[PDB]
């Protein structure tokens, strides 16, 4: 599940989490978004909702980075950022 | 566990 989202002047807009001791969710080192900002890029966009992970941002996969990593992708936005969030299954 | 906002 990609997303074309426009950077800006405010921001994002939302939060985040990620990454071995500082993980959103058991068994998933992916990055979670844990809570998102009114009339935020996410919020506005409608997309993206509390729950779903971190597939890859910019060419770079969120799913197997620290915390620092999943803040420093979400950061890392220019003119524009190239979402991709993974969807959740798992075979147990 | 740690949740920053971006």
């Amino acid at each position: 599940m990609e997303i074309k989202l426009i950077k800006g002047p405010k921001g994002l807009g939302f939060s985040i989490a990620g990454g071995v001791g500082n993980q959103h969710i058991p068994g998933d080192n992916s990055i979670y978004v844990t809570k998102i900002i009114e009339g935020g890029a996410a919020h506005k966009d409608g997309k993206l909702q509390i729950g779903d992970k971190l597939l890859a941002v910019n060419n770079v996969c969120l799913e197997e980075v620290t915390h620092e990593e999943a803040v420093t992708a979400l950061k890392n936005t220019s003119d524009f950022v190239y979402l991709k969030v993974a969807k959740p299954t798992g075979s147990h | 566990r740690r949740e920053t906002q971006v």
